[PDB]
């Protein structure tokens, strides 16, 4: 089986990083992704890595989040910095080839549990 | 008349083309847009595919401004080659060709406020990295990614002239 | 940018290409980086293979040393031709 495992905190006041690591397959040569969901079901595109290191920001969080990609460790990582109270969500990791997407979820094969951000003011 | 020719000998005077325009004091801005004339053969075998394309360029060099009754200016490619250009290249690209036949498939035009719009006519075999698992039940996503080779994000920034899906237009019969 | 233009045409102007920095003096100590753009095709019957790659070279040269631009001039390509490089 394939697995999306993910790692970081959960509260804060902030900074934060969120890591993601695969197991089950090697996605060298797949597209890695960060997805976002609020709640009242919306699921939002956040960044994706490429397998060329070319990384695609959603423009709610350009220039705040960084993603990043250890293809050695097959794993790809998203730090978060000028978190606020709105960004308090669930963060999914994703990984696929991006077929009719690179910004849709329907493009992306496999997903992972999901870590919850909360942040307090 | 004798006045195309001054305005063409006296644009050159004092360009250094070795300097892009606002050099220290701007980010270069380049509104960039494709006009795909034919998507090639895809090889599987080589994880290749071809691609003919008008690519054309646009930017804003005060350096070249100038002023007569004609508000356009049309560039021999003998001078549009002593100017300064974006240094745009294909970063998937294997081989690509610039296309000379009958004469260099290019063309640079000048704006009296001094905006340049750089058309050239290009063949380009690019990567296509492909997941043959459900082959040949399988679908791709070609990629073909461009940009400046030499200036970073804060020297030299593209755009897409229009909205980014308007701004890749492929013909009907390409 | 016109001080720009009188640094670079300054650094240029009285330059020969053909003498290597530190021409009598110690060697040149070059640096080389590559990035691996792509390995295309492994051929078993040509004993070869592809490789695409961004080939860097670094190396000291005091006779193009500037002040006053706290900047990292990046230059038209074409000026390759005019300053010395290694011959790798
Ligand atoms: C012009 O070029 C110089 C030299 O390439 C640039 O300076 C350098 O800046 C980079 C990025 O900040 C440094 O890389 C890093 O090393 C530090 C070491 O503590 C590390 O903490 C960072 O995470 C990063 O890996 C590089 O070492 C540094 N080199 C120097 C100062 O010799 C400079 O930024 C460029 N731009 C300008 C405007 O000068």
């Amino acid at each position: 089986q394939v697995q999306l495992q993910e790692s970081g905190g959960g509260l804060v006041q902030g900074s934060l990083r969120v890591s993601c690591a695969a197991s089950g397959r090697t996605f060298t040569t797949y597209i890695m992704a960060w997805f976002r969901q609020a709640p009242g079901k919306e699921r939002e595109f956040l960044a994706a890595m490429d397998q060329g290191r070319i990384q695609y920001y959603g423009d709610s969080v350009r220039g705040r989040f960084t993603i990043s990609r250890d293809y050695a460790k097959n794993s790809v990582d998203l730090q978060l910095d000028g978190l606020r109270p709105e960004d308090t969500a669930v963060y999914y990791c994703a990984a696929g080839a991006g077929f009719w997407g690179l910004r849709t979820a329907s493009s992306y094969h496999y997903w992972g549990q999901g870590t919850q951000v909360t942040v307090s003011s | 008349t004798t006045v195309f020719t001054r305005i063409l000998d006296r644009l050159l005077d004092g360009y250094d083309n070795r300097l892009r325009p606002g050099l220290g004091e701007r980010v270069t801005e380049v509104k960039t847009d494709i006009f795909v004339t034919s998507f090639g053969p895809v090889s599987d075998h080589d994880m290749e595919y071809t691609i003919d394309v008008f690519f054309r360029q646009s930017w804003k060099d005060e350096r070249l401004k100038f002023k007569g009754p004609m508000t356009v200016l049309r560039l021999n490619n003998l001078m549009a080659s002593k100017i300064w250009t974006p240094d745009t290249f294909f970063h998937n690209g294997k081989k690509s060709v610039a296309h000379n036949m009958t004469m260099p498939n290019k063309l640079l035009r000048i704006t009296e406020d001094g905006t340049l719009l750089y058309t050239m006519r290009l063949t380009v075999r690019a990567e296509c990295p492909m997941h043959l698992e459900d082959f040949p039940m399988d679908a791709h996503a070609c990629p073909l990614k461009f940009g400046s080779y030499a200036y970073t994000r804060a020297e030299v920034v593209y755009e897409w002239t229009r909205e980014p899906a308007r701004s890749v237009v492929v013909a009907e019969d390409g | 940018m016109s001080f720009v233009k009188e640094t670079v045409d300054k650094l240029l102007k009285g330059y020969d290409i053909r003498l290597r920095p530190d021409f009598g003096g110690p060697p040149v100590c070059v640096g080389m980086n590559i990035d691996i753009a792509s390995i295309d095709m492994v051929s078993e019957v040509n004993m070869d293979y592809t490789l695409t790659m961004y080939f860097q070279q670094y190396w000291r040269d005091k006779r193009l040393a500037y002040s006053g631009i706290p900047l990292n001039l990046t230059l038209d390509n074409r000026v390759a031709d005019q300053l010395w490089v290694p011959d790798t």
